[PDB]
C-alpha cells in the first residue's frame, strides 16, 4: 500500500507523537506488558532516581506514572544499557527470586538470549519464463 | 503423533499428562546430526552428516517437513526422504512407551493397593402428587417409578420413591402467622390464602418478615383484663401470648382419618426447636408432637415429614377460620443479632409430597450427571395411574455425583496416600476439610509470623470462608455460617487431630480496602455506564466466593498494588488510569491474621 520498502513492510505505525509541544510519557500501561514474561510474576516499583531535573521534566497533575519530556528532547532511558545499568548490580533494575535471593547477570550473557534481529532486503516480484515453444 | 494408532492406544489406558519421552522430532534429528559428524565419509574431511543432510536441508527443516509446517514438495533427496520415512516407523515404539508409566500408576493402585474407584451416585428428586376429584384415598407402594424422558445415547431415566405413601385429595389453603416484634402491638401476616386465591409469592418469602400484608391485633393492642376477642377470631376463654413467632397453616379437604405428608423446601441459618398444636372442638389447642415424625430436623433441612392428622381434630372450631383445619407450629428462633439470626427463608411447600430416587445407575450415560436435572420435567408416571392427575417437581435433583473419570480417581487416591485420613499438619488440616465439605469455598492457614513467635499457643484458629452456595447471613460479599454447624466442622476434625491439639474453626472478620482511583477511558462511551462495569469484574477477581457457581480456587492473603493496577489494565474498555490510593481501614497493603481483605468503591 505505502511506498516501496526495500527492507520489510510496515502495515502498522508507531503513531508517533507530534514534536511540536512536549510530550507525556504514560507507563501505566507498562505493567502488563511486563507482566507478560513466562518468569515475572509481578513488579514491586516504578518510579525514577531524581535524574528529570536537568530538563525539569514534570509528573503531571496527580498520576505517579507519567513524566513530560521538554520540548525537544526524547527518552533514552538506559544508555549504554547493559555494561552500563542492567549488569553491574547497581540497581536500576533489581530481581527479587524466592523471596530474597536477587540474582544478578553480567552484560554479554543476556545478549545470547537476546533476540537478534535480521536484516531482510525485499527483491522485486516477476514472473519467470515458461518454456519457449516453437510456435512459429 | 502417528493419528491411526494413538486414537486406539489413547482409549484403553488413562494416558496421563508425563511422557517418558519427551523427545520431539525436531530433537530427535538434531542427536542424528552430531552422531554422523563422527563417522567418516572415507578418505575426505568431510563427515557423512554432510551426506544425510544435502542440498539446502537442516534438520531444522527435516522437522518442518516431517511435522508438515512445510507443504511437502514432490523433489527431496532420497537419502532423506529414506530417514524421514524411518522417524514415521519410530513413532511405534515411542508412543507404546508414553502409554505405560499411566499404565504402570494404575496396576499400582487397583492390583497391589487394592483400591476401588468410586459408583455414580444416584440423585433424589422432591415430588408432588396432586388427585383427582373422583375419590379421597389412593395408595401406591415403594418401587413404583416416575420418568421424563430419556438420556441421550441410552436409557430412560426412572425415580421411585423410597417410602410407600399415600395420597389423599386436599392442598395447603392457607398459611398465616404471628410474629412479635414489639410489646403490646403484634401484626398478622397473610401471604398464602387459597379463598381470596392469592398464591406464595416471589419464590421465597421471609418468614415473620415485613410483608405490608398485615393488620395490627386492635383486640389485642391493649392487653384484655366481645366474647374474649384474640387473633383470628373469638376465643372461649383466656389464652396466653407469649414472646414466640409462631405459623398456622390452613388444610383443606382432608378427613381426621387421612395422614397428610409435606415436603419442605428451607434454607434456615440457625434450627429453631419447634412445638405443633392442632386444633379441637373444645377450641383448645393440643399437642401434636407425638403424631409428627420430621426429618426436617425442626426445620433446619429440607425434608419431608408425614404427619397422620390426629382423632377428633374439628373442622368446624372458634378463634380460627371455620372452613379449613388448623396445625400450630410454636417457632423458638436463638436469640441471635443481625439477619444470621432471623428466621428460614422457606422457598416453598408441598401437599401430599415424596422424595424420589434413582432406579438404576448404572445404564445411565455421564451425560445426564453432569447437571442437575431441570425443574417441572417428570409430569407422569411410568404405569398409568388412572385416578391420579398430575404430578410435579417445582425443584429438581439435588446431590447425586458422576462416576469416576480416570483423571479425578487418580486425585482421589493421591489425597489419601498424602495425609491417611489423620489431620496432622496444617496442609492435611486444609484439604480435609475441603473435600469433605461442599459449602467450604478455601481454608486460609493462619499465616507466616503466627506460627514463629509462639509463646506457648495451644489454641489453633483455621479461618474458612465459604461459597455464596452455602451462606446463612445475608450478605453476599460477607459470608458467614451459622455457630452450630461451624462448632461440627471443629468436632469432625477433633477426631483426625492429636488430643492435645484444641482446634476449631471460625470465620474470619472482613478488612474493607477501599480505592479511589481515576481511570480514563476509551474515546466513544460514558464513564458512568464505565465505571460500574469495570467495577463488577473488579468485585469478581479478588473476590470469587460473591459470584455464584464459581470453581474454588486457591487465592492468597495479600494484594499486590501493581498487580491490581495491572488487573484494571486488562479489561477491553480501559485505556490508562491515573492513580490507585489504597486507603486501608499508596503501597500494597498485606492482610493481617485471621482476616480477610474486602474491596469497597465509593
Amino acid at each position: 500500500e505505502g511506498p516501496l520498502l526495500e527492507h520489510g513492510w510496515i502495515p502498522e505505525l508507531p503513531a508517533a507523537r507530534d514534536y511540536t509541544q512536549r510530550l507525556t510519557l504514560n507507563l501505566s500501561r507498562l505493567v502488563n506488558s511486563l507482566l507478560e514474561i513466562e518468569g515475572i510474576k509481578h513488579v514491586n516499583r516504578l518510579r525514577l532516581d531524581d535524574s528529570f531535573d536537568k530538563t525539569a521534566i514534570e509528573p503531571v497533575k496527580g498520576d505517579t506514572w507519567s513524566w513530560s519530556i521538554k520540548e525537544g528532547y526524547y527518552p533514552r532511558l538506559w544508555g549504554e544499557d547493559p555494561l552500563n545499568q542492567l549488569a553491574q548490580q547497581n540497581g536500576p533494575l533489581r530481581v527479587i527470586a524466592k523471596g530474597g535471593i536477587s540474582v544478578s547477570v553480567s552484560k554479554e550473557q543476556i545478549q545470547a538470549s537476546l533476540p537478534s534481529q535480521s536484516l531482510i532486503q525485499n527483491e522485486p516480484v516477476i514472473l519467470a519464463y515458461g518454456q519457449h515453444r516453437d510456435v512459429g | 503423533e502417528l493419528n491411526e494408532l494413538t486414537n486406539k492406544l489413547s482409549n484403553l489406558v488413562p494416558m496421563t499428562d508425563f511422557k517418558l519421552d519427551n523427545r520431539a522430532s525436531l530433537q530427535l534429528l538434531k542427536y542424528i546430526e552430531a552422531y554422523t559428524k563422527i563417522i567418516p565419509f572415507n578418505s575426505g574431511d568431510k563427515y557423512w552428516n554432510d551426506f544425510f543432510f544435502m542440498s539446502g536441508n537442516t534438520p531444522e527443516k527435516l522437522a518442518k517437513l516431517y511435522q508438515k509446517e512445510i507443504e511437502p514438495n514432490g523433489e527431496l533427496l532420497p537419502q532423506q526422504a529414506f530417514l524421514l520415512a524411518v522417524l514415521r516407523l519410530l513413532e511405534t515404539p515411542i508412543s507404546l512407551l508414553n502409554v505405560l508409566p499411566a499404565a504402570h500408576r494404575e496396576l499400582y493402585y487397583r492390583e497391589l493397593l487394592g483400591l476401588s474407584s468410586h459408583a455414580a451416585q444416584p440423585d433424589q428428586v422432591a415430588l408432588s402428587m396432586e388427585l383427582n376429584s373422583t375419590v379421597m384415598e389412593q395408595l401406591l407402594p415403594e418401587g413404583t417409578l416416575f420418568e421424563a424422558g430419556q438420556d441421550e445415547q441410552g436409557n430412560a431415566l426412572q425415580y421411585a420413591l423410597d417410602a410407600s405413601l399415600l395420597a389423599n385429595r386436599g392442598y395447603i389453603s392457607d398459611l398465616r402467622w404471628l410474629r412479635n416484634d414489639g410489646e403490646k402491638q403484634w401484626v398478622t401476616s397473610a401471604p398464602w390464602d387459597l379463598q381470596a386465591q392469592v398464591s406464595l409469592p416471589s419464590d421465597g418469602i421471609r418468614l415473620f418478615g415485613k410483608t405490608n400484608s398485615d393488620q395490627q391485633v386492635f383486640g389485642g393492642v391493649l392487653i384484655t383484663s366481645m366474647y374474649h376477642l384474640t387473633p383470628f377470631g373469638y376465643s372461649s376463654d383466656i389464652e396466653p401470648l407469649e414472646e414466640n413467632p409462631a405459623l398456622y397453616l390452613g388444610f383443606t379437604d382432608v378427613k381426621p382419618g387421612q395422614t397428610l405428608a409435606l415436603y419442605w423446601k428451607l434454607k434456615s441459618p440457625q434450627q429453631p426447636t419447634v412445638s405443633w398444636y392442632y386444633l379441637d372442638q373444645h377450641n383448645q389447642w393440643a399437642e401434636l408432637d407425638s403424631w409428627v415424625s420430621d426429618g426436617t430436623q425442626n426445620l433446619y433441612q429440607d425434608g419431608t415429614w408425614h404427619v397422620e392428622l390426629p382423632v377428633d381434630a374439628s373442622n368446624q372450631a372458634e378463634q380460627m377460620p371455620v372452613g379449613r383445619y388448623w396445625l400450630r407450629a410454636v417457632v423458638e428462633v436463638p436469640a441471635h443479632e443481625g439477619a444470621l439470626g432471623k428466621a428460614p427463608w422457606l422457598y416453598g411447600l408441598i401437599y401430599n409430597a415424596m422424595t424420589a430416587t434413582l432406579v438404576n445407575v448404572d445404564s445411565i450415560s455421564d451425560s445426564h450427571f453432569l447437571t442437575p436435572l431441570p425443574a417441572s420435567s417428570i409430569q407422569r408416571p411410568v404405569e398409568p395411574i388412572i385416578v391420579l392427575a398430575s404430578v410435579n417437581q417445582p425443584w429438581a435433583s439435588w446431590g447425586g455425583r458422576i462416576p469416576e473419570s480416570y483423571s479425578a480417581f487418580f486425585e482421589r487416591i493421591a489425597q489419601n496416600l498424602s495425609h491417611r485420613n489423620r489431620s496432622l499438619t496444617w496442609g492435611n488440616m486444609v484439604t480435609l476439610l475441603k473435600e469433605r465439605y461442599v459449602s467450604i469455598f478455601d481454608v486460609k492457614y493462619p499465616g507466616n509470623d503466627e506460627l514463629t513467635r509462639v509463646p506457648a499457643l495451644e489454641q489453633q484458629q483455621l479461618t474458612v470462608i465459604p461459597a455464596n452456595r452455602y451462606n446463612d447471613s445475608d450478605d453476599s460479599l460477607r459470608p458467614v455460617l451459622n455457630p452450630a454447624r461451624l462448632q461440627e466442622m471443629a468436632d469432625w476434625l477433633q477426631q483426625k487431630d492429636s488430643p492435645w491439639a484444641s482446634i476449631e474453626v471460625r470465620n474470619p472478620e472482613y478488612l474493607d480496602v477501599k480505592i479511589h482511583y481515576e481511570v480514563i477511558f476509551k474515546p466513544d462511551v460514558n464513564e458512568d455506564f464505565g465505571y460500574r462495569q469495570l467495577q463488577q469484574q473488579l468485585c469478581e477477581v479478588y473476590m470469587p466466593w460473591s459470584i455464584d457457581e464459581q470453581r474454588p480456587v486457591v487465592l492468597n492473603n495479600s494484594i499486590n498494588y501493581f498487580q491490581l493496577l495491572a488487573t484494571i489494565q486488562q479489561q477491553p474498555l480501559v485505556e490508562r488510569v491515573t492513580r490507585l490510593t489504597l486507603h486501608r481501614a499508596t503501597a500494597s497493603v498485606e492482610a493481617k491474621d485471621n482476616e480477610v481483605l474486602i474491596l469497597v468503591w465509593e
